Parts: structure tokens; C-alpha cells; sequence
């Protein structure tokens, strides 16, 4: 759960998610490449919540028939608007409640690689 | 001689003999088998080196239309040879069977061609202490070599001359209307030297012949059945 | 919706597909799995527990005049099943005086009511020219899997205790479809299917699980 | 009672299930190595029993034997058809059997090399249930080979 | 690990001097007189099995917790090793 | 699948999501209904398979089939030992015999 | 994620050179004495060897077992020498006071260049 | 159930496999053989 | 006499095996990481299990 | 014995820790997973569904005079929780607006009545010179998890539908370790913890799964 989800969808474009957001959701270009405004297909399931009681929408959507998990690229809220998938979030959440607060694992655990 | 019989403490010192080895005047030096592509098998000892040879690989009615007959002389195997003639063979270019390489114990292995030596080594030794079982479901995939491992080892019994068993079964197999009246008494669970005790249950009634007659320790219908085959599934489970 | 249509097509002492239709996306397996769990577990079934040959002392032997052996006849008996048409029965001893050249099926035992044999034939043995297979066997109602630990007394001598497999239900599974009108094709469809009838009707098996499941669900009431 | 019940005449009866810590060949030896002890002579007179001159000295089942006997064999002297050790008399020889079943552990190892050990045997209930019954009897996870 | 084991190393200058104190105390904490523990209130180490709540028969655990209450003392002190019997004498 | 397809059902939801795996996973080629996707998945693999303990099927193509499970002589019962002061071997000054 | 042969090769429980063996073809085996054979081995396990490839590859798969097992002949009876020498060496006292010191090299040379 | 996957099965495997033993008490142990013939190899061998 | 107690004794045994560790060893031995100690937690059967990591 | 000791800790609003002891080897997960599978779903919940911010026209924009942005304020609103003091309350539209240089908390919203705000503060946003933040927001009682699929009409134009988490209960998990208080050490040990408190007390969340789990079984 961290070996990228890039399944090769192509490279489309939307005027801030109003075009290739619903059309591409039907056929071709899923949740991989494709850039829009700046980010990409990350705009789909914005996991809100906060550093209060872990990302609700995150693990919540994963449990149901939504987030495929296994790191499918998703925007959380944790401590800042990131791109980390709910998969890695679990890891940081496991070591979090384990010892004490993600404050330590956050500055320790990497994200780039 | 095989290349996966030893163990550890004594490597090279403890191996085994080939299936198609030890024949004729073995009293002096070993002598393998070699086919001449024609109905005949010569035994010119191991020192053989006449017109190289070829291992059982791709045949076509005596004269394989391979064009590149996989040869193997001495050490390396110079591509091929192919005398390009309707002659017998390259003096002895034929292994007859791929069982001549590995030991009669290794050839038993089902798909013996997808693992390493060491890997297959341990498994080969497992057939030496597979502790017989009354069940013996016999492994699905099994070479037609075990057909003799049940009779040669005399694990089970035999049937002389004609048939007509009229078996009474129990602990003393009946007789056969072949020549005289001889009752075949089972080993009665007998006794083992490793604390196992093998038994031999029969399989007949009224009369029948061909020529198995009553199995042995870990066997089933003349089929060598050491362990037991059961549906399995590859996957991790909690860490068990 | 609300109240679903619980359908059941019992075949009569085997099979018996039970199907539910309207539910909620995320409950088709929430109710199904838990039940099957109970079936292949805590269920008052019946099976052999102790036997007693005749001229044979213990299992490690052989019965003269019989094609099979002690251990053999014992194993085949493990697959035999009997019903108790009376909740007042705790255990019924059975007798088997086989004769000569025959196969001695299952229906050749003691033709006593109170208990039936839903599994004819059952090659138990095949004695010929022996004329001796008198073997006493006890059978009691249990629950689960209990080996040879409850030393089946009775005879108190050579009553070699045989493994117990009281469990009536065996091998179970289910599926979840999706085509129960209502609204939104996101609904589920429970359709469990017991594939066994040890000694209890498929229907009973279900009610049993659901019932026992409640007794264990009531514990989650008053805390501490 | 544990004696007279399954012993009698000495050797144990054939076809008698015996467990570890029981008698099998209770032989009597007049070998007196330890004479009566001082304060021991009291606990010997206190009870209803007296003294002794043979001691228990028996076979006593070894640390592991829960089965049944198949048959015995008395091979004492007086028989010129038995090459035994000089000065030896009565060489009892019994055979004890025992079913193995299957607990936890042991080596499987098929015919390729993948060898392992039985960890835990979860009763039916769990285990991967095929979409038609027949629950996975054995699970062979990779790692190792 | 041990409940607050790392905190035990900080005090003792050596990891080996700690062990000695752990046992040295346990020798006169349960065997000498079970009524010599500084931890008596609600901090009294106890077990909770099927039965109820009782004091664990093992005293080696008490030492680790007893050498954390800030009390006790270790190191070269009181040469008379036979005086320990005098102090223990008053404790019956 | 013949029995299932003729038993009174065909293709399961939990048996459908598993395909969504192989699909992108590059395992099973996308095209016709789950019928063929479950076919090729059987040739080199096995059916979806589930978990009797948890409740939901193991998300991912798991293999199943009969091979061969033997048993070596070395067990556990006759391969274990335990003692105290009971053992002793005079002259050797060590627990033996 | 499909290929597990790499999931462990990257970092879990797999060897890189162990891959070139299976799907690879590894056959650059050397004679028992010392001389890489002529033609390599038609590995590709999926396809049974020419009955000669395994017998040829075994020559090298022999030293890989007799050497490890021969680690109890001499090498195994050498570790004792190590434990004997350094024996009375124990960290005690407190601050001895020694002048001469050692300067560990931060850079080493390469015989090649 | 016979799904034979063997091609060209010429001469069978050298029987009875256990010939090393036979050629041990038949080549050396010239017991069950009239003393009129037989060379050495075995008893009559080390004997002479 | 292997009377199979399995009654009450298994309880008193817990009090003794409470905070009392045991030394598990591995043969052959290699390096300081060849012994270590854990806390005995009697399970079932006879097989003695341990934590995976420790195998390394 | 037969009757297990069902113990519960309960911290107050959040984290309770319910533990069961005596059972049967093979039940610990049989009656532990089914429950947590009802919590995350069918539960009389309540959450945000639709919102409307003036001046703005979508979600991927920004509110002038506000430190945070549209998407930002929206996310923080997903954590907000309300309570309907009357069964006869389908939905309840809310209205927001407040000063300038302040960190408009959660209690600054419309001080209604039939609805209460458990969680105070709740960041929300922090406008400054820009004295505008008029944002309409609709709430509604639901069940499990329902993303932006219901549309959230209301305003009809610019009522950007926000995800719905009307499931008081959130992330949940448990465990199972073998003990031996009774006989063999094969027995299990439940212990299911509900790390959530969306509006209902941890205790009520349990009795609500066990109850609803019964009716569905009574269908047979």
C-alpha cells in the first residue's frame, strides 16, 4: 500500500473539474494522471476531518464501496492539505495511537519516497 | 548418479544409484544404458565416448527432423551433431528415458523441473521418513515409476499363475486355482524398526486376477502413496 | 420495503436454500456470515461415541472372517448418522449381529424405532465365511467435535472409544445478489444454503443459529 | 487396585489400554541395597503394614505411552532355543501400541522442498470458505522458499 | 518491557547497579517482611485474574516500582552488613 | 461454474469487485461480462474465495487447489522433554539416566 | 502490485539475482573444477530443461552446499579461538587518561585507480 | 482416471531395481550352484 | 500417574507464572542474540511458540 | 462460565472500551465484527449536506477577506455535529454571519433551539477586514456515508453539495486475545472500542447495533 496507483489513464484537462470530471468518470481517464489548474484527479473525494479524531471521511469511505484504498491518491486534512492516500494515513495512524500523537511520526516518517 | 540425494554432514559421501544403472557384469565398474535410435540398447560402460551422444529430446520416427540434435559429449554440449544419415545413431546418441539422470527416488517427484537442487534435496529425503498412513490417498500427480515401488519393495503381495481367489480375506488371504492350495497370511501389522508398524489390507472377493493383490503400508492399488493430498490455498492468515 | 420476503425451498432432509430479499447495502454479509459461523459449530447433533466388537480386544486388531478390520469398520461408522425422535433420549445403545457371506449395510443393524437411519448402505464391513460380527455401539447427542477423550465407558473393558462427530451440519456457504427492486440497485440479497442434514432438518438448523445468536447478543446489555 | 486390575500373574493382560506412570512388568528382586532406616522404622510400624525385603522395583511406563498392548512374550530359561545372556532368567517382552492422530507441529514438506510446521488448527468456522462450501483444509502461505 | 523501565536506567549510573538494587530490595521487601513496601495506598501493585485482586507472589516487580517512588537509597552506605538484621529485627 | 450457473445463480457481487482488481492489476483483460473474467482467472488462478472468520472476501485473486501434504517422522510428542531434580547420573555428576 | 516476485525483491523477502533465475535464463554456470561451460542453461523453469541443463547447472549448485555445510569443519572450530583471546576484557574504572589517539580515515584508496 | 503424459516409452526401467543385492549372493555366494563349475568371486574365491 | 488433574491446579500455576520470566535458548547458538528471555504464557497442546521477529 | 462478564469503561462522550471475557474458541470474532459493521452504517445520525456561500459561485474558489477558502471552510464543516431535539425534524437550514476581525467559531452560528451544537470552537474560518461570510447550510438526518450524490438542491444554483457523514460513529476496531480464566486457554476475549461520538453516547451505539441486528434476524 504505497507502490503508486498510476494505472495510466492518459492526460486530459478540465476547467477546474467541470469537464473531464463527470465525462471521464464514464470512460477513459480515471484517477491517475490528468492535470487541471495545478493538481490533477485528486479532486473527487475530499477527506475533511482534522487532527481531532483521525480523518473520518478517509477511513470511512474506504470501509464502504468508495475509496479503493491501497493508496489511490486522495486529499486529506490531517495537519495540512496533502495528497497522501488513506493507505499511508493508516500507517501514520497505527504508529500514532500506538506511542503518542502523530507529532513524532509526522516529522519522522517520509512521504516523498 | 543423481545430484540431489545427500544432506549435509556427509555430502557426496551419501547419494544413490540411477534407475537405468547397475546391469550386466556390474561386478566391475558401473554401466549405463544407451539406445541406438533403433530397437536395441547397448551397455558399453560409462567411459563411453563414441561419436558423442544425445539426450532424449525431440524425436521423429528414428530420424528426428530436428536438424540440431541436442548432443552432449564429455563436458560441454557442442550445439548438435546430426550425422545427417538414416543410420542408427551417433554410436549411442539416446538416453532412452529422462529417468536415467536422476535417481529412481527423484523421478518419483511430480513436476521435477521447476525447483533447485537444495530445495528438491530436502523434499527427496522426506520420502525416507514420510511415516506410512492407513489412508494413503496417493498424490494426484505421480509418475508411472511408482508402479514398481509397490512390488519391488515387496510392500504388498503378489499373484502366482492363474487366478480364482475365492478370498476369505480377514488376516489370511485365500488361495488361487492356479496350482495347489497355498494360503497367504498377512504380516498382521508386523513391526517396524522406527516405531511405525505397517499393515496390508486386501482387495478382492469371489474371484479375480489381473496382477495386484492386497496393498501394503502406505500404498493404494499398486500406487505408491506416501503422504496425503488435500486442497490447499496459498495466503497469509494473521501470522499463523 | 421494511419487511423483507424470507423465502425457503427445503428439499426434505438435505439442501434447503433460504433466501432473503430487501435489506440494506452493507447487511447482506452482516447477517449471513454470522449465521453460517454458528451452524458449523455449537449445534446439538448426534454421532457414534463408543463401540465393542466381540473376540477383538482393542482397535489394533482384526476381525476373523471379515474383509475389513477393526479400525476399518470403526472409521466407516463415524459417517453413520441417527435421529432421535424424542427429546427425552440421552443415548441409545445399538447392536449388530451380522451373519455370513453378505455386505452388512447400515439398515441391517437393530431395527429399533425412536431412532432412524438416514443413510442406507454405508459399507460398514463385508464378512464372509466368518459368521461373527457381534458389535455393540453407543450413540449420544453432543455438540461440536470431541475425539476419544470422553472414554466411552459402558462395557468397561474393550469398549474402544471412537471419535465423535455429533455435528449435523457440515459444509456451508452463501451468496449475495442484487436485483430486488425497491429503490436504487444498491440493495443486497441474502440467500444462505445449508448443504448438510446430519440429523436435523435444514430449517431447524437456521432457527437454531438465529436463536443461540440472540442468547449471546443479549449479554451486550448491562455493562460494569 | 491399579495392579490386580490390569496386571495379575505379573505381566499385563493383552489388549489392555495403559497410560504413562503404570506397571507393565513388576519384577521382584531380593536385592537389598538399603536396609531399614532409623526413623523410617516408625512410619513402617505405625500403619497396618510391616517391613519389606524386595522393594517395588518395576518397569514403570516411560515418559510417553498412551495406547494399548497387542501381545506379550515370555522368554525365560529352560529353553535351549533361545540364545540369551548367561545368568539371565525370564526375559519379558511386551509390545505397546498407540494411535497418533494429529496435534500441533510436525513437518509437512511435500515433494519439492516447501517444509513447515502446523501452527494452529482453527475448527471449521473460520478458514477461507469457497463460494460453494468446501472450506480450505490447508493454507500454504509463501515466504521461505 | 517493564512499566517505566527506561526511567530506571536514568537514575542508576550503570545498568548493572540497577539489577542489584532490584533484587537487594526484593530480598527485604517480601521475603524479609511483606510489610516493608513504601507502596501501600492505591499504588500497591496488584493482579486481576478470574478470582479477584491480589498481590503478585513475585517481588522482583515491586522493586522496579519501589525504586521509582523517589524513596529508598543505593550505593556505598553503612559498612556493617550485619546491621541489616538489626533494622529487620525491629520489623519482626 | 456450470453447477452454479445451473444451480440457480451466477456471478456474485463479492465475486464482482475482485475483478475490478485484476482489471487494473493487468491480470484479467477487460471486455465481456464477469463470466470470462472469472474464467481466465481460474486457468492461472482460482475463484474469488472468502474468509469464514472476518466476514468479507479477501480482496484480491487468491489461488486454490489440491497439491500434496505429507508428514515427516519427526513429530512433537516424542520430541519433547521436561524435568526437575529427578534426573541424576552419579559418577558423571550430571542429570542423566 | 500483480508481480510479487518484485514486491519482496525491492524490500521484503526476495533476491534480485533470484529473479533472473526464474523468468530469466541464468546458465552461465561453471564446470565443477573451474571453467564456465560452453552453452548456458535454458532455465525458464516453465519449460523443462533439456535434461542436460540441470545436470550441467548442478556442477555449480554443488559448491553452494558443501561450503556452507563445511562451515563446521574448520571455520566452526575457529570462533573458539576468538572467545579465548579476548576474555578478561571488561569495562571498568573511570577515566584513565591516555594521550596518543587514533585518527580514523574518512576516505580510503582504490587499488584500481 | 488415466491422463498419461508420457511420450515414447521404450524399454522399461531396469528391473527388479534391486539387482545389486541379487548380483551379490548369486555372483559371490555360489552356494546354490554345483561345485563342478563356478570360478571364484565370493566364497570359493577367498576360499582358494 | 497422569490422572489428568486439569482442575484448579492450572490456576495456582498462574500465580507462580506471574511476572516470572523464562530463558529460551536456540541451538546452535550464535552471537548475543542467541538466548534472550520472555514470559511463559501456557497455551494449548505442547508446541512452544514465540514472536516472529526473534527468529532473525 | 456460561454467563460472561460484560464490562464497559466509557470515557464520557468519546472512546468507551467494551470488553467481554468468557466465550468459545471461534466466537470472539463471530460477534465482534458483525457489530462494528452496523455502527459504521445504519445509525440515526446527522451531518451537513449542502452549503451556499455568497459572492462565491462554486467550491474551488476563495472568499475575499477570509484567511481560509471555500473548500477549507467546507471541510471543517464536515466535522460539525448537531442534535435534533424533536423526532419530527426532517432537516434544518442554518445561517451564518459575524463581524470582521474574528475567528467565527461554531457557537457563533444561528442560535436556534430545536438543534444544539455539542462541539464548540470548531475553527470554521477566520475572516479579517472582509466583513462578509454569509453562508447558508442545510443539515439532515441520514444513515451511513453518502458523498456528493444527493445533489443538495435548495438554492438550486451555487448550493455546492458537501459530503455527508451523518453517522455519529466513525472509525471503529477491536481485537481478540486468548485467555484461560475458565478451562483451556483456547477461549477468546471480545473487547470492541468505538473511537467516535458523533452525537450519540458510545454505549447507545452498541445497544443500537445489537438491537437492529436482532430485528433483521427475526425476519426469519
Amino acid at each position: 500500500i504505497t507502490q503508486v496507483r498510476k494505472e495510466k489513464k492518459g492526460a486530459g484537462m478540465a476547467f477546474a473539474t467541470p469537464e473531464e470530471a463527470l465525462a471521464a468518470y464514464e470512460r477513459g481517464e480515471v484517477a491517475l494522471n490528468a492535470p487541471i489548474v495545478v493538481a490533477g484527479r485528486e479532486t473527487s473525494v475530499g477527506r475533511l476531518k482534522f487532527v481531532f479524531a483521525n480523518p473520518d471521511e478517509a477511513l470511512l469511505a474506504v470501509a464502504h464501496g468508495l475509496l479503493d484504498l491501497q493508496d489511490v491518491v486522495t486529499v486529506r486534512y490531517l495537519g495540512r492539505r496533502l495528497e497522501t492516500s488513506p493507505g499511508r494515513i493508516l500507517f501514520a495512524r497505527i504508529v500514532g495511537e500506538a506511542v503518542g500523537d502523530e507529532k513524532v511520526a509526522q516529522e519522522l516518517i517520509q512521504m516523498d519516497v | 548418479c543423481p545430484v540431489e540425494t545427500p544432506e549435509g554432514a556427509n555430502i557426496g559421501l551419501i547419494t544413490s544409484l540411477a534407475a537405468y544403472a547397475r546391469v550386466d557384469a556390474l561386478g566391475f565398474i558401473r554401466t549405463p544404458y544407451r539406445r541406438v535410435k533403433n530397437g536395441v540398447v547397448t551397455e558399453e560402460v560409462v567411459y563411453m565416448t563414441a561419436s558423442e551422444e544425445d539426450r532424449y529430446t525431440i524425436a521423429q520416427a528414428n530420424t528426428p527432423l530436428e536438424g540440431d540434435r541436442i548432443a552432449t559429449d564429455r563436458v560441454v554440449a557442442r550445439r548438435r551433431g546430426e550425422p545427417v544419415i538414416v543410420a542408427p545413431e551417433e554410436v549411442e546418441f539416446m538416453d532412452v528415458s529422462p529417468k536415467q539422470v536422476f535417481s529412481l527416488n527423484t523421478n518419483l517427484i511430480p513436476f521435477l523441473e521447476h525447483d533447485d537442487a537444495n530445495r528438491a534435496l530436502m523434499g527427496s529425503n522426506m520420502q525416507t521418513q514420510a511415516v506410512p498412513l492407513i489412508r494413503a490417498q496417493a498424490p494426484v500427480v505421480m509418475t508411472g515409476l511408482e508402479e514398481r515401488v509397490v512390488r519391488d519393495s515387496l510392500a504388498a503381495l503378489y499373484a502366482e499363475e492363474d487366478g480364482e481367489v475365492v478370498k476369505v480375506d480377514g488376516t489370511r488371504i485365500a488361495v488361487r486355482y492356479e496350482d495347489g492350495r497355498l494360503v497367504h497370511p498377512l504380516r498382521r501389522y508386523a513391526r517396524s524398526n522406527q516405531g511405525t508398524a505397517f499393515d496390508q489390507r486386501p482387495r478382492v472377493r469371489v474371484g479375480q486376477r489381473v496382477d495386484l493383490l492386497a496393498d501394503g503400508p502406505a500404498s493404494e492399488e499398486g500406487f505408491l502413496a506416501l503422504g496425503q493430498n488435500v486442497l490447499v490455498a496459498i495466503m497469509p492468515f494473521d501470522g499463523y | 420495503l421494511k419487511a423483507p420476503v424470507f423465502t425457503a425451498t427445503t428439499q426434505g432432509d438435505h439442501y434447503g436454500e433460504f433466501v432473503l430479499e430487501p435489506l440494506e447495502r452493507g447487511f447482506g454479509v452482516t447477517l449471513g456470515n454470522p449465521l453460517r459461523r454458528i451452524l458449523l459449530s455449537s449445534i446439538p447433533g448426534t454421532a457414534v461415541t463408543s463401540v465393542y466388537i466381540e473376540d477383538v480386544l482393542h482397535e489394533f486388531s482384526t476381525i476373523p472372517g471379515v474383509k475389513e478390520d477393526v479400525v476399518e469398520i470403526i472409521l466407516n461408522l463415524k459417517e453413520l448418522v441417527v435421529r432421535f425422535l424424542d427429546p427425552k433420549m440421552a443415548s441409545t445403545t445399538l447392536i449388530l449381529r451380522a451373519e455370513g457371506p453378505k455386505e452388512v449395510r447400515a439398515g441391517d443393524f437393530t431395527p429399533s424405532a425412536d431412532v432412524e437411519i438416514m443413510n442406507p448402505d454405508l459399507h460398514i464391513a463385508t464378512l464372509e465365511e466368518g459368521g461373527k460380527l457381534y458389535m455393540e455401539v453407543r450413540v449420544d447427542r453432543g455438540v461440536g467435535y470431541v475425539p476419544a477423550e470422553r472414554h466411552g465407558i459402558k462395557d468397561r473393558i474393550n469398549a474402544i472409544p471412537v471419535d465423535a462427530i455429533f455435528s449435523p451440519v457440515r459444509r456451508v456457504a452463501f451468496q449475495v445478489e442484487d436485483t430486488r427492486l425497491g429503490q436504487r440497485t444498491d440493495l443486497d440479497k441474502l440467500t444462505l444454503r445449508i448443504w448438510t442434514d446430519g440429523s436435523v432438518t435444514p430449517l431447524e438448523a437456521l432457527n437454531q443459529a438465529v436463536a443461540i445468536l440472540k442468547e449471546h447478543l443479549n449479554y451486550f446489555a448491562n455493562p460494569e | 487396585a491399579a495392579l490386580r486390575d490390569l496386571d495379575e500373574e505379573g505381566i499385563v493382560r493383552i489388549g489392555a489400554e495403559v497410560k504413562p506412570g503404570d506397571i507393565l512388568v513388576g519384577r521382584t528382586s531380593f536385592k537389598g541395597e538399603q536396609e531399614p532406616s532409623p526413623e523410617e522404622r516408625l512410619l513402617r510400624s505405625i500403619f497396618g503394614e510391616k517391613a519389606r525385603d524386595v522393594k517395588d522395583t518395576s518397569l514403570r511406563v516411560p515418559p510417553g505411552e498412551g495406547g494399548i498392548v497387542v501381545g506379550r512374550l515370555r522368554l525365560r530359561r529352560g529353553d535351549p532355543g533361545v540364545e540369551l545372556k548367561p545368568g539371565v532368567r525370564e526375559v519379558v517382552r511386551v509390545f505397546v501400541a498407540q494411535k497418533r492422530k494429529l496435534q500441533v507441529g510436525d513437518k509437512l514438506a511435500n515433494r519439492h522442498g516447501n517444509k513447515g510446521v502446523v501452527a494452529k488448527i482453527l475448527p471449521v468456522e473460520d478458514m477461507p470458505h469457497l463460494p460453494d462450501g468446501t472450506p480450505v483444509d490447508v493454507i500454504l502461505n509463501p515466504l521461505g522458499v | 518491557a517493564e512499566p517505566g523501565i527506561d526511567k530506571l536506567f536514568g537514575m542508576v549510573d550503570s545498568k548493572y547497579r540497577l539489577t542489584v538494587v532490584v533484587a537487594k530490595r526484593a530480598q527485604q521487601l517480601l521475603r524479609h517482611r511483606f510489610k516493608n513496601t513504601v507502596l501501600e495506598p492505591e499504588e500497591r501493585p496488584k493482579m486481576r485474574t478470574l478470582e479477584g485482586l491480589y498481590d503478585d507472589p513475585n517481588a522482583v516487580t515491586w522493586a522496579m516500582k519501589e525504586l521509582l517512588t523517589g524513596r529508598l537509597f543505593f550505593g556505598e552506605n553503612l559498612v556493617p552488613e550485619d546491621r541489616l538484621q538489626k533494622e529487620m529485627e525491629r520489623l519482626y | 461454474f456450470g453447477k452454479r450457473q445451473g444451480e440457480g445463480f451466477g456471478v456474485d457481487k463479492r465475486e464482482k469487485e475482485v475483478l475490478a482488481r485484476a482489471e487494473k492489476l493487468g491480470l484479467v483483460s477487460p471486455g465481456k461480462s464477469p463470466e470470462e473474467q472469472l474464467k481466465e482467472l481460474f486457468d492461472l488462478g482460482k475463484v474469488v474465495l472468502y474468509d469464514g472468520r472476518t466476514g468479507e472476501p479477501f480482496e484480491g485473486p487468491i489461488v486454490v487447489g489440491q497439491m500434496f501434504i505429507m508428514k515427516l517422522y519427526h513429530m512433537v510428542e516424542d520430541k519433547m522433554h521436561a524435568r526437575s531434580t529427578g534426573p541424576y547420573s552419579l559418577i558423571t555428576q550430571q542429570p542423566l539416566g | 502490485f500483480n508481480p510479487l516476485y518484485v514486491m519482496a525483491q525491492s524490500g521484503a523477502r526476495g533476491n534480485p539475482q533470484q529473479i533472473r533465475q526464474l523468468c530469466g535464463m541464468r546458465g552461465l554456470m561453471q564446470k565443477p573444477s573451474g571453467e564456465t561451460f560452453e552453452v548456458p542453461v535454458r532455465s525458464s523453469f516453465r519449460e523443462g530443461l533439456t535434461v542436460l541443463e540441470y545436470f550441467i547447472s548442478s556442477h555449480g549448485a554443488r559448491k553452494g552446499g558443501a561450503d556452507t555445510a563445511l562451515r563446521t569443519a574448520d571455520s566452526g572450530y575457529l570462533t573458539r579461538k576468538l572467545v579465548d583471546v579476548a576474555h578478561e576484557i571488561v569495562v571498568r574504572e573511570a577515566d584513565c587518561g591516555t594521550t596518543n589517539y587514533i585518527s580514523v580515515p574518512l576516505f580510503q584508496m582504490d587499488e584500481v585507480t | 482416471e488415466i491422463k498419461r503424459f508420457g511420450r515414447i516409452r521404450e524399454v522399461i526401467p531396469l528391473p527388479p531395481l534391486t539387482e545389486i543385492q541379487v548380483e551379490s549372493y548369486k555372483k559371490a555366494l555360489q552356494a546354490d550352484v554345483p561345485p563342478e563349475k563356478r570360478e571364484n568371486v565370493g566364497i570359493q574365491a577367498a576360499f582358494k | 500417574r497422569q490422572r489428568d488433574i486439569k482442575d484448579e491446579v492450572w490456576d495456582a500455576l498462574e500465580e507462580v507464572i506471574h511476572g516470572k520470566v523464562v530463558l529460551l535458548n536456540r541451538a546452535p547458538t550464535l552471537h548475543r542474540l542467541g538466548i534472550q528471555a520472555f514470559q511463559p504464557v501456557l497455551v494449548e497442546g505442547q508446541s512452544i511458540q514465540l514472536h516472529p521477529l526473534v527468529c532473525e
